[PDB]
């Protein structure tokens, strides 16, 4: 569907939107939708059961809302996305992913994410319960979890957003509580290793990528910015290409250079 | 260190989904998370090799197979995750073993108020959230210990509230009755009235016939009443409660609203009055004066009348002999 941009090489923050009364969340845009709504769900443990939305950036700094979306169940972690007029996120404690129609306010689906971990069981650094990260890119739908016969090791999955269904797991040999958040641009993982609040220079790059199509992984160095020291939700958007990111309370939008797109073969 | 079946990795250990009935032997010292989720794990699978060399901090066991509340576990353990089992009881001696308890999770269970053992949680001075939500409850259990901020006492059969069931609990910032047996008189007397830092009051989905009375002013910020019978509005039920933020009056079938109910609301800033219409006109001539406020901002989902749509004119509808 969507025109892959290339092989992200350089991160870097444009845009400072406002700050948050909570440390985590996320905050994504719909890339199906011509409209530039916003959407942004504070995590709050075991609390979290709304979604807001906004009209602009300007309502949305001021705090003045759209519309608020009650979800039938509580939400796990700051995984969840908005992909065709339908948020998908972790329905908590479980391994499902449920598909909810906003502007309809009905659950169009639910789909088990198969041997998956939930709970603050393989989360990212700063737990938070966010065991499950949801993924739109170029390739579309997809679940960034882990499983325990990797143990800690990510596992990522191509999931169809219309009748919510895995088509296609590939695991990786990268822990998951090591990685502060991860993301998807053109079916690659792209995973940040970021400090946080012993509390060392561990390292501030996106480390490790694994390439869905190929099945290949490699060694990386993206200079990746963690200023505010609690990277709280990364959120890619084929649409604009940015990231919408949530940091130590700070919601900001993470610019994107691209270099060219290559993968080799040996099997 | 760790065993053949359960794997570990810097303190966290995981032994989960393994489908097993006792705790492996094979736990180590420097102990920080403890999963044993979605297993076959009984009453008798845990050892007593849980504690005087366990650092453990937080244990996940939903999913299990254990009846009763469970036995031998690390004094310092602060989060007892106990979810979709059969738990019917809580004794002293099985809760006294972990005294430094911050979180119980007692969500989908059987544990009743008759089910709860008198003074189980006499020794727990340290409990800072006990959720016992869908258990086989009847009444608020009232042994709960002071310190606690989080109650959640959700999807149950709760049909009565004493008044000493939530004297006393005070430090409590939220409590969550919602999907209960609660009716009016079913709600006891000035039973919120002695809850003061109590921020979130929840009574969705229940049997109650009109807002309830005596309801802590001095620290509540949101008040959540929805699918219920409420009809009439009692004068002084939302009186003093200036502190309030959030009030969803949606799904109450409010045929009428007393001339200045929200006088004492000061803080309100969101209100939800929706989802009741054919209620306009008459008596609510002070609402169209009302809901036109002096500043900050206005933001109400508000009520509308259906057969009726302006006042101005004259009706005439009355054709009849
Ligand atoms: C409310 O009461 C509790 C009682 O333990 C106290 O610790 C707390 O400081 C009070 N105030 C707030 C804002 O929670
Ligand atoms: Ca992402």
């Amino acid at each position: 569907v969507f025109l892959c941009p290339g092989l992200l090489k350089g991160v870097y923050q444009s845009e400072h939107l406002f700050e948050s009364d909570h440390q985590s969340g996320a905050w994504c845009k719909d890339p199906l939708q011509a409209s530039d709504k916003i959407y942004y769900m504070p995590w709050t443990p075991y609390r979290t059961d709304t979604l807001t939305e906004y009209s602009s950036k300007d309502d949305f700094i001021a705090g003045r809302p759209t519309t608020t979306y009650k979800l039938p169940h509580r939400v796990d972690g700051t995984g969840f996305v908005v992909y065709d007029g339908a948020l998908f996120f972790n329905k908590e404690r479980t391994r499902n992913i449920v598909k909810f129609d906003l502007r309809t306010r009905i659950k169009s689906g639910e789909a088990i994410i198969a041997n998956a971990n939930y709970h603050d069981t393989s989360p990212y650094r700063w737990g938070g319960k966010s065991d499950i990260d949801l993924a739109v890119d170029e390739n579309g739908l997809w679940v960034i979890y882990a499983t325990e016969q990797n143990n800690g090791k990510i596992v990522i999955s191509q999931l169809n957003p219309y009748t919510l269904r895995i088509e296609g797991t590939w695991d990786t040999a990268y822990d998951k509580r090591s990685a502060s958040n991860a993301f998807m641009i053109c079916g690659i993982l792209y995973v940040v290793k970021s400090v946080y609040e012993d509390n060392e220079a561990t390292g501030n790059k996106i480390d490790y990528i694994y390439n869905t199509d190929q099945s290949k992984d490699s060694l990386v160095d993206v200079p990746f910015p963690n200023s505010y020291q609690y990277i709280a939700a990364v959120d890619y958007n084929p649409r604009d290409n940015l990231l919408y990111v949530w940091n130590n309370y700070h919601v900001v939008k993470y610019s994107l250079d691209f270099g060219p797109l290559d993968s080799r073969s040996g099997p | 260190s760790c065993p053949s079946v359960c794997r570990c990795d810097a303190g966290f250990i995981y032994c989960n989904d393994r489908s097993l009935t006792s705790i492996p032997v094979g736990i180590p010292e420097d102990a920080t998370t403890l999963y044993l989720q979605n297993n076959q794990i009984n009453n008798v699978g845990i050892p007593s090799d849980l504690k005087n060399l366990l650092k453990v901090q937080r244990i996940y066991l939903y999913h299990n197979s254990l009846d009763e509340f469970p036995t031998n576990l690390p004094k310092y353990v602060k989060e007892l995750h106990l979810q979709e089992n059969n738990i019917r009881t809580i004794t002293y001696d099985s809760l006294s073993k972990i005294p430094y308890l911050e979180e119980l999770h007692l969500d989908d269970n059987s544990v009743s108020a008759v089910s709860i053992e008198e003074g189980a949680f006499r020794d727990s001075n340290y409990l800072r959230l006990l959720f016992l939500s869908r258990n086989h409850l009847s009444t608020i259990p009232g042994g709960l210990p002071r310190t606690i901020e989080e109650l959640r006492l959700d999807d149950n059969r709760i049909s009565t509230i004493s008044s000493p069931s939530l004297h006393g609990l005070t430090s409590l910032k939220r409590l969550v009755l919602d999907g209960n047996l609660l009716n009016n008189h079913g709600l006891g007397d000035k039973v919120f009235f002695n809850l003061v830092n109590l921020t979130e009051l929840s009574l969705v989905r229940n049997s109650l016939t009109a807002a309830p009375v005596n309801l802590p002013g001095t620290s509540l910020r949101k008040l959540y009443l929805q699918d219920n019978h409420i009809n009439r509005v009692p004068p002084n039920a939302f009186s003093y409660l200036r502190q309030l933020y959030r009030l969803d009056m949606s799904n109450n079938n409010l045929s009428n609203l007393p001339q200045g109910i929200f006088d004492d609301l000061d803080n309100i800033t969101q209100l939800i009055l929706r989802n009741n219409p054919w209620y306009c006109g008459c008596k609510m001539k002070w609402v169209r004066d009302w809901l036109q406020s002096l500043p900050v901002k206005v933001n109400v989902r508000g009520l509308m009348c259906q057969a009726p749509e302006k006042v101005r004119g004259m009706a005439i509808k009355d054709l009849s002999a």
